């Protein structure tokens, strides 16, 4: 007799953009049980009995070692869920603890090789199995607990019949020698999916809708695959259910007394609005940058307002593409210099945003008031620590002589931060990975006096607004004065240079906007003869 | 000093 | 049978200013629970089962939840008072975890897809749901708890006749593996009322006076819940106490044996005087503003001897009106600087005060005696963030080089 | 054994008499440590301009020696550490060289491992 139900398809199981994980899991484990016998009595090897799996929340753990308990033709698997077995009285534990094996034992001893299998999975099994010797209190029964489980799995008698699966959050609390070949050996990580995961469990949830034409044609997955970045299984479904109820809930009345049509409930369909809708109030990821974040650090848009703004984006494209395409150079970095209200940082985020790479982050001070030195070090290292997990990735430091503590009198500042960013800024990532930092700063001397402008690869400069001609194209683009108005302005700026930047420009017009109408064009006049020029 | 935190307790049953 | 009760009514609920909150909750909670069962069922979803409540103190959580639970015809809910499932018994406060799933778990075996629902609340779940420790040696005090309760809400095995409420005051020390879409999918936060929110809870409190011919016809609503700037839904109702107990006071005389008046007691009505002197003695509210404080900054007041007191006062005016009617500039920020004794405390006070936004606050070195350099930035830190809760704000930082610790020789100062 | 593909990341190519200089003058100086009885303890430090290969050179001799214990201490594993836990890993580094009978141990970017910056200046004694 197989040891698989006869009718079973792998697409039944319902499971996407777990392909390779599933396919190692199946020759590790139960490969030797479906080859023919004799060979294997020939070759004579012993059967694996133990996979742990391990990843963030909401990957789908679970419904592996769920679907991988039905696949199989035996007993019903035993579960224990969490810490099940603990009991107030002594020696107890560990009787419930050897209860669960007694009739994998019994059935060995009776029937030897021509047994069955017997299932048992843990759950959350880092919550009884520690390191032995960690616990100040209450550590008599953990530890008497692993030796007992420890000798049961493999001890002086031997089972070959058994299998057992683990799930954890963290995967390093557990006890070594728990860990070993022969006890749990297949060890499993199970990570974020990619676009094409994305779209696979995206077609998962909604198989049944479509089949009963409940489905509107306006839907496009691929679009929704494409959009959804950094999403986990969880949240796609949760997604589909929240775009579900948004469309149900015209039919409803819940002023005084809560009614249903029920007459128009009958040809029920859900759009591509309801999607969109649903995706900008209830469901938001738990990992990266998002839009939010561009809001804040790019709140006015950029405008062409003259050459360089085209010249800097040009020459970041040159080395988004080097350091995507070149192996010799995996590292790469950069710094954006120019004076005070220039506009550093919304070009330096709309340049990582044009990067299109699957991981992006900000290291901003603004998250770190009140921060102790080594707070700041430890909370820079967290972010350059998951940028090596990923395949190509790329960070941003904004504002790095706010970062370290700079002050002209004395001069005082961080040693620490200095040291470690002079560090981290020569570090490569493990071998076929590759990184991409951007920093901005307002100050280069202060920087090449601490020997810091040497461990950067190039430099972009940002300049400022130099000649009237910009200044009157940049109002245009604004259209906040008039031609006549505008007549009369021009009249004073052309034969005069200018020193401005963009960011006080428009603080210049709002405060020029609020006196009457009759008095605008002269105070914004006054106010910038005061602002005076220092190129 | 922070005073010691709170412990449990283990229990033995007895036969009459 | 409906899930819903025959005679429910949203009037009857008798909560106001929360009439978006709700429609969300509806929405997104009972929604798939009230359309025919057979279009659900093609459809394949499955029900949600959390929800999550945040916000300052007396905002009117605890009233929401306790609604909810009697709006539903279903069994009678189970409550939980904070950490009252801890035990000193090794492996006691996890069976107590698992004693309240036991019924449902029952239903589901037997009785299938026609089960009720069974509803469960934790009020101050912050106090046994805190962060793992995740690093060997610092393991929480209590772990057990949270695998118990992360594995009975969502396991191998499925429930799909459950619902969970929660409340806290603290939403950043909840364990992040708790709050995924799985577990506690909706997630809300109940912040001040405006002006209109006020009205209606002031309605509310008054309905039933407002019955019996006990208030007097001199009461404006509207003005009074002009004047209650920045109040919560517990303030309001502390105030029609107040005036309540001083109206029936003046009934009763107790400076010997104790009598009433029981002659004139048929002829009792509320007037406005007693909810003014309420205004000013006995309610003082938290995220508001009191005029203490300007009686001690401005302690004698401002003489215009001259020129200059008029332009200091108009350019604050203009500063004023661009900071509320501007959108592209949402921060602007001013100095004030001159000679010692030359009173500039005042004159910023001043124009604070005329600005007229609801939510004003001062921060001076007086409240900071003593301390070291990280309690004045946590102060401060605070102070900012209670400033971010309020559509209109007003900052004032006194005396900057006594805030910095500035002395001439070295020179010295706090970085 | 010690990760060399990390620090040789481009192998080494011969365009000058003197890599060949440096690399003999290695050999000679790992053969004076092998056999001799009078110097138990030798030391060799190299100095250049910046971005002139050190680290790779120094990698490349010691792996070049057959000498049963190697190691390589590197202030890349020593991000936001006090002042207290550099000596300690050093000394731990120190003590599992000595019990082999033959040792050979490589200091890398010293400036780095004293916190030195030219202002004022600092560094941590
Ligand atoms: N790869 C996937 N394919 C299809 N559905 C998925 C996938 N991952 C998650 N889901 C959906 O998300 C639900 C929750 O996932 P599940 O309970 O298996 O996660 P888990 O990794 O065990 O979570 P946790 O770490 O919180 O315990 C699953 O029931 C399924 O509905
Ligand atoms: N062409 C442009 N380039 C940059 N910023 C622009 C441009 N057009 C409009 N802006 C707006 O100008 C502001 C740029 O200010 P930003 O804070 O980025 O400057 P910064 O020089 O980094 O700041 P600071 O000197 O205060 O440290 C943002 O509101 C941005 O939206
Ligand atoms: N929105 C509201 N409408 C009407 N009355 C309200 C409202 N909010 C609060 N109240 C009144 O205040 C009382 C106390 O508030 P409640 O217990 O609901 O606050 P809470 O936010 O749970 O408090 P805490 O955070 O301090 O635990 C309510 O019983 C009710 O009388
Ligand atoms: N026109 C006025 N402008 C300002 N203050 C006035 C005016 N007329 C009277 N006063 C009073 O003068 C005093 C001003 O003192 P205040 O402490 O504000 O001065 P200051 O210069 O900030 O002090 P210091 O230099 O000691 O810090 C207050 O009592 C205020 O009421
Ligand atoms: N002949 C060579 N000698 C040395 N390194 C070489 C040679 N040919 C190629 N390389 C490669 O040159 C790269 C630069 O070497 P390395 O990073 O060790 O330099 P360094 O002088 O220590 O640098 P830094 O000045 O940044 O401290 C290394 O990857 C090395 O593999």
């Amino acid at each position: 007799q197989s040891i698989i139900n006869p009718d079973w398809n792998f697409e039944k199981m319902g499971i996407g953009g777990l392909d390779k994980e599933f396919s190692d899991i199946f020759r590790r484990a139960f490969a030797s049980r479906v080859f023919p016998p004799e060979i294997v009595e020939q070759m004579g090897c012993k059967h694996v009995k133990g996979i742990l799996l391990y990843g963030p929340p909401g990957c789908g753990k679970t419904l592996l070692a769920r679907q991988i308990g039905k696949m199989l033709n035996a007993r019903e698997p035993k579960v224990v869920n969490g810490p099940e077995i603990l009991n107030k009285y002594v020696g107890e534990s560990e009787a419930n603890i050897r209860k669960l094996f007694a009739d994998a034992e019994e059935e060995q001893r009776r029937l030897g090789a021509n047994s069955g299998l017997h299932i048992i999975i843990f759950d959350e099994i880092d919550a009884i199995c520690k390191q032995r010797g960690s616990m100040a209190g209450s550590t008599g029964v953990h530890d008497t607990v692993v030796n007992q489980l420890l000798s049961k799995i493999d001890g002086v008698e031997q089972l070959n019949n058994i299998l057992v699966i683990g799930m954890t959050n963290r995967p390093d609390l557990i006890d070594e020698a728990l860990l070993r070949p022969g006890r749990l050996e297949v060890k499993m990580e199970i990570g974020l999916p990619d676009e094409k995961g994305r779209l696979q469990i995206l077609h998962i949830h909604t198989a049944r809708m479509r089949g009963h034409q409940l489905l509107s044609a306006d839907v496009d997955i691929k679009e929704l695959a494409v959009e959804t970045k950094n999403f986990s299984g969880a949240e796609l479904e949760g997604l589909v259910r929240a775009a579900q109820s948004t469309a149900m809930n015209r039919h409803i009345k819940a002023s005084t007394k809560v009614e249903v049509d029920m007459e128009k409930a009958e040809s029920l369909q859900v759009t591509r609005g309801d999607f969109l809708a649903s995706l900008e109030n209830d469901i938001k990821p738990a990992f990266g940058t998002n839009q939010e974040d561009y809001a804040s650090y790019i709140m006015n848009g950029i405008i062409k307002w003259g050459d360089p703004v085209t010249r800097v984006l040009d020459d970041g494209e040159l080395l988004v593409q080097q350091t995507k395409n070149s192996d010799r150079t995996p590292l790469v970095s950069v710094l954006l210099e120019g004076p005070p209200h220039s506009g550093k940082t919304a070009l330096a985020a709309k340049i990582a945003e044009e990067s299109n790479f699957p991981f992006i982050k900000i290291c901003s001070p603004d998250k770190m008031i009140g921060f102790s030195e080594t707070a700041k070090c430890q909370a820079m290292k967290k972010i350059f620590d998951d940028a090596y997990k990923s395949q190509l990735s790329c960070v941003v430091v904004d504002d790095i002589e706010r970062l370290l503590d700079y002050v002209p009198i004395g001069p005082r500042f961080s040693n620490l931060v200095l040291q470690a960013l002079l560090v981290l800024l020569k570090k490569a990532p493990p071998q076929g990975r590759k990184l991409l930092i951007i920093g901005t700063t307002s100050r280069k001397d202060v920087l090449q006096e601490m020997e810091m402008l040497n461990a950067f690869s190039t430099t972009i400069h940002v300049p400022n607004i130099a000649t009237g001609e910009q200044l009157l194209e940049a109002l245009e683009l604004l259209g906040n004065f008039k031609d006549k108005e505008r007549t009369t302005i021009a009249q004073q700026v052309k034969g005069k240079k200018v020193w401005i930047g963009i960011k006080k420009l428009l603080m210049l017009i709002e405060m020029s906007l609020q006196m009457d109408p009759e008095y605008r064009v002269r105070k914004f006049l006054a106010l910038l003869r005061e602002e005076g020029a220092s190129p | 000093m922070a005073e010691d935190a709170d412990m449990r307790n283990e229990l033995e049953e007895m036969q009459r």
